């Protein structure tokens, strides 16, 4: 499936989006640490598991 | 297991066992068929291989 970056990002709330701008990615010097998300990354499921 | 789309991502032990007895239950049968021998015995080659 056509990959979009960030566009639809389940998993988390707004707390993460604080530096995951109106592109979904991550802010212009950032204080990232442990285990938060760089930019965002989309892609389809499957057939056989719905 | 199957795989995202509509395929499979299965270990061979399952395609080798399921040869083993594909020609196993062919082999019983071509005997209730009662076939000749070197043909019946070519199946038992397969048998062992």
């Amino acid at each position: 499936g056509p990959e979009e970056i960030t566009a639809d990002i389940p998993n988390v709330g707004e707390a993460a989006l604080s530096k995951l701008d109106e592109s979904g990615i991550v802010y212009i010097g950032a204080e990232v640490t442990g285990g938060d998300i760089l930019v965002g990354k989309v892609t389809p499921k499957g057939e056989t598991q719905l | 297991v199957p795989l995202d789309g509509g395929r499979f991502a299965t270990s061979d032990l399952n395609d080798l066992y399921r040869r083993v007895i594909n020609r196993n239950n062919r082999l019983k049968r071509l005997l209730d068929l009662a076939a000749p021998d070197i043909i019946v015995r070519n199946e038992k080659r397969m048998l062992q291989e």
